[PDB]
């Protein structure tokens, strides 16, 4: 059991940068799944990131090579970095974990059990 | 050492080699990780007896005093974890009655005492991951009754025994992945209530565990990588409310008609390898299934209410497995991509994707699909991706693709007519079976596969002006010429000599060649600006085959019928043998014949190009055929050219003179003319050398019915023979 | 408990303990490394060494002395390290070598060689 914790984000305008931490609290197990989700407005849950234990990565096709996840086990947390952000791009982030398949980790928002609460990024053009 | 106001002190890499003094009276956390300690003397520890956190972690930690952490009554998490510390310590953390966190991972591990994790009863969660422990420790964990997480994952364990985790009642996640476990008995997990995970990701496990019948609540099964071949019917019956089963990357054989059956929480269902299994899975009961994935296996149906019930089913991909009939997939509101590949499927009817709206990508490649109905993709939407290669089409709909944005139909090799590029108008990645059918969208930009080029023209066959004009006057002056010298040397009706005789049969070949390049411009005349309809028909049918076998056979007649006049001439001049030329030369005719016939026989030699020419060939192929034709012309020549050179050496009369003339000249001009053919169709075998498909194609055209334009104006311009046989022509006229 | 220490024979005497605990041993150990049990004697006297260092020496324990006697004879430059003086009162535990297991310690005692 995780607590999975998010923090960082906020209204940024476009072309901009922006990183995203998330730090878990219970559990805190080394070995699992991690990954981001963005939630449009008006739209469902989409995954944007995951990474392995190893640190094998996978993104989805319109992020791809524009985001960056990172996961530092030693400090327990996880990151992803962006840049030039679209308009397209606000909506809400969650960090997800799951138990341990080091098969890229599926996209699907059931492939996960724990869920933070989320955090706004508002892209204004 | 760094401080915090928030009692939280942090030396965390400073390099110490003790615990660090002149802190603070009372502090509730400590970070010293990094720096390098020993040993921890007794009573390390006595001056802090207010710390709840402390990590030791990172440093090569070796020894604990059995006093050092006495006097920690407010401890709650310690965390162990990168230090030698062969053995767990039991009498360092005894009494240590508040701690919730233990973490004891990245030891060297590999022995247990039986006295461990005693007096303390607040314990969460554990970690003896990443290290040697042969056996999963029983006494110590049954030591523990409020333990909520455990990790014993990349042990050496071997085997689980029975009631291993009976005590541990309140335990939420187990995590067995990457050992060597084996065994599992059918109580190991008897007593382990309220479990949600458990997590036996790589370890070799042959046959299916029965022992999680035991666990009345588990949401997560994670056997992903063992040796597990067969999974029994009723496998799941005490997990009702089972969310996420990993099975991936095992070798499956059977899995059992009802095996996933009343699963209502089940989400995925991805069987993959299983070919010995029939029917398809009985999932009544398991209707929040979003995506099932079936093996490649013996399963020749779909069951028709598989829309009524799955309601948030997303994706299905039934793939490499034989289905030949697919049912009416109405319903499915939230289905997105169906993938069919490599099945037997016949036809598709007008009903069977009726409906389906949101459904982007549809995959029907490999299959035997010979009919679909006008309507059949009508209702389609927002479909976007369209796969049906190699499926033995012959009519392709048009209504309700509008929105594709990559079609796919390499392997239909009949279907042959045009696909309008009104109707497609989104489309940006094409495959048709012919060159011919992609230009009509040119190239928003469309990529197709079979690349148009030039030797696949669709708007002019010829090319140029130049070019068509030069091939008119080579056709013209070929058949006309060619057809005054047959005349004029077969109209005598007398003793032919067999120089007149090998003449006469030089010229009907080159009026064999006239005749094939005279259809090569009758076809680019009526097909002007408009190729593209008609490269289809005209290279599958056999217009294109006549026209190549008249070519070829035109061509090598003429080599074959050379080389007899230079040994005719080469006997003549050593020296009766009339019969025996003429049976020479209808010898080299049949051989001629039998060449130009062989393309027939094999597959697909003059579909390459319209010109219908095998041996002008692409890069790939370099076909043994024209490899052998064009050796053995080029040897050929060579064996005339030194039988000729020889004969200059024995010679040094005036008509042997006028004729060996004449025939050296033929040979020289159809040397000249050869060479460059024989260097482009033995081009494409060495990669170094890279020429424009342009000027290959026309300097194929403008060369290869050259000497059969050219001998019939040498034969009548510079050969007294000529004239003799013009003046008896006229005398026999008159 | 007390645990003083005091060829080469070294005796380390114990007061502290009313009765003769049992898996009671010693340990070396290297500067700046864990430390190995060389030998442990059991309350009834089966007694356990390290395999590689089993040799000349052996351990022994009298009730009536209370002071175990670890005598070395033919010793080696490469055995020269600190040596510890180990006892275990409670009872519920194997007897072993690790340091884990024993619940009092001593001061410990240079050793040289010839």
């Amino acid at each position: 059991q995780v607590q999975l914790q998010e923090s960082g984000g906020g209204s940024v305008q476009a072309g901009g940068s922006l990183r995203l931490s998330c730090a878990a609290s219970g559990y805190t197990y080394s070995r699992t799944c991690m990954a981001w989700f963005r939630q449009a407005p008006g739209k469902e849950r989409e995954g944007i990131a995951t990474i392995n234990s190893d640190g094998t990565t996978t993104y989805a096709d319109s992020v791809k090579g524009r985001f960056t996840i990172s996961r530092d086990n030693a400090k327990n947390t996880l990151s992803l970095q962006m840049n030039s952000l679209k308009p397209e791009d606000t909506a809400m982030y969650y960090c997800a974990a799951a138990s341990l398949s080091t098969r890229g980790c599926s996209r699907a928002e059931w492939e996960y059990r724990y869920w933070g609460q989320g955090t706004q990024v508002t892209v204004s053009s | 050492c760094s401080c915090d106001g928030d009692r939280r002190v942090d030396c965390s890499g400073k390099g110490l080699t003790a615990v660090p003094e002149g802190l603070s009276a009372f502090t509730q956390a400590l970070d010293i990780s990094m720096n390098n300690i020993t040993q921890l003397p007794e009573d390390a520890f006595k001056n802090f007896p207010f710390l709840e956190e402390l990590q030791l972690a990172g440093n090569d930690l070796s020894f604990i005093h059995p006093k050092a952490l006495s006097g920690l009554k407010e401890l709650k998490v310690l965390t162990l974890q990168n230090n030698q510390l062969k053995t767990v310590p039991s009498e360092a953390i005894r009494g240590l009655s508040a701690l919730q966190s233990l973490r004891l991972d990245a030891n060297h591990i590999t022995s247990v005492p039986e006295d461990s994790f005693e007096g303390l009863v607040q314990l969460r969660h554990l970690w003896l991951d990443d290290n040697s422990l042969t056996e999963v420790p029983v006494h110590p964990l049954s030591n523990l009754p409020t333990l909520q997480a455990l990790t014993l994952a990349l042990n050496k364990i071997s085997s689980i025994p029975d009631f291993a985790f009976t005590n541990l009642s309140s335990l939420v996640v187990l995590h067995l992945h990457n050992n060597k476990i084996r065994s599992l008995s059918q109580h190991c997990f008897d007593g382990l209530d309220n479990l949600e995970t458990l997590d036996l990701n790589y370890n070799n496990l042959g046959e299916f565990p029965q022992a999680i019948k035991a666990l009345p609540s588990l949401k997560e099964l994670g056997f992903h990588s063992n040796s597990i071949s067969v999974i029994p019917d009723g496998a799941f019956d005490g997990n009702p409310l089972l969310r996420t089963i990993h099975l991936y990357d095992n070798p499956l054989s059977f899995v059992g008609n009802s095996a996933f059956h009343n699963l209502s929480d089940l989400h995925s269902l991805v069987i993959r390898g299983a070919s010995m299994v029939q029917q398809f899975p009985n999932l009544t009961g398991t209707v929040h299934l979003e995506s099932l994935t079936l093996t490649g296996t013996k399963i020749s149906s779909i069951p028709n209410n598989l829309c009524q019930e799955q309601k948030m089913l997303r994706t299905l991909d039934l793939s490499y497995n034989n289905i030949r009939d697919l049912p009416s997939f109405n319903g499915c509101h939230a289905l997105e991509e169906i993938s069919l590949q490599r099945n037997q499927i016949y036809q598709i009817k007008e009903g069977t994707f009726q409906g389906l709206i949101s459904l982007r990508i549809l995959d029907l490649s490999r299959n035997l699909i010979h009919e679909i109905h006008s309507r059949a993709f009508a209702t389609l939407g927002p479909i976007t991706n369209l796969d049906v290669s190699f499926n033995e089409l012959t009519s392709f709909p048009t209504e309700g693709l509008n929105g594709l944005n990559q079609l796919k139909l390499v392997g239909n090799f009949k279907l042959k007519e045009a696909l309008a590029a009104k109707d497609f108008v989104n489309l940006r990645s094409l495959s048709v079976p012919y060159a011919y059918q992609c230009c009509a969208f040119w190239g928003i930009i469309i990529h197709c596969t079979p690349s148009t080029g030039a030797f696949k023209p669709c708007e002019y066959l010829l090319g140029s002006w130049m070019i068509r004009l030069t091939v008119w006057f080579i056709f013209l002056v070929a058949l006309f010429f060619n057809l005054l010298v047959i005349l004029t040397t077969f109209a005598s009706c007398t003793s032919l000599p067999s120089s007149k005789l090998f003449i006469g049969l030089i010229s009907v070949s080159n009026l064999f060649m006239g005749i094939y390049t005279g259809i090569l411009t009758f076809l680019d005349a009526v097909s002007w600006g408009r190729f593209a309809e008609f490269g289809i028909w005209w290279e599958t049918g056999s217009g294109c085959k006549v026209a190549g076998f008249l070519a070829v056979f035109s061509s090598e007649s003429a080599i074959f019928l050379l080389m007899l006049a230079t040994v005719e001439r080469s006997l003549s001049a050593k020296d009766n043998h009339l019969k025996q030329f003429r049976v020479a030369a209808l010898l080299a005719f049949l051989g001629a014949t039998v060449a130009g016939c062989f393309p027939l026989f094999h597959r697909g030699e003059y579909s390459a190009s319209p010109l219908c020419l095998p041996f002008p060939t692409g890069e790939t192929p370099s076909l043994g055929f024209t490899v052998t034709l064009v050796l053995l012309n080029s040897l050929a020549f060579l064996l005339m050219a030194v039988i000729y050179t020889k004969l200059y050496c024995n010679l040094e009369e005036n008509s042997q003179s006028s004729m060996i003339k004449h025939v050296a000249w033929l040979i020289f001009t159809n040397c000249i003319f050869f060479c460059p053919v024989a260097f482009f169709s033995f081009a494409p075998l060495i990669t170094a050398i890279s020429i424009s498909p342009e000027i290959m194609k026309s300097v194929t055209l403008i060369f290869f019915p050259l000497p059969a334009c050219l001998n019939p104006v040498l034969y009548v311009f510079f050969n007294p023979k000529f004239k003799e046989d013009w003046k008896l022509l006229k005398r026999r006229v008159t | 408990v007390q645990l003083v220490e005091s060829s080469l024979r070294l005796s380390c005497a114990a007061s502290g303990y009313t009765y003769s605990p049992y898996c009671m041993g010693w340990f070396r150990q290297a500067p700046g490394k864990a430390r190995e049990g060389v030998a442990t004697v059991d309350l009834d006297g089966s007694t356990i060494y390290a395999d590689s260092v089993k040799g000349r020496f052996t351990i022994s324990q009298d009730n009536a002395k209370n002071t175990l006697y670890l005598q070395m004879n033919s010793l080696k430059p490469e055995d020269t390290a600190m040596y510890y003086c180990a006892s275990r009162t409670r009872a519920g535990v194997t007897c072993g070598l690790n340091w884990a297991i024993f619940s009092y310690w001593g001061q410990g005692t240079q050793v040289t060689v010839s």
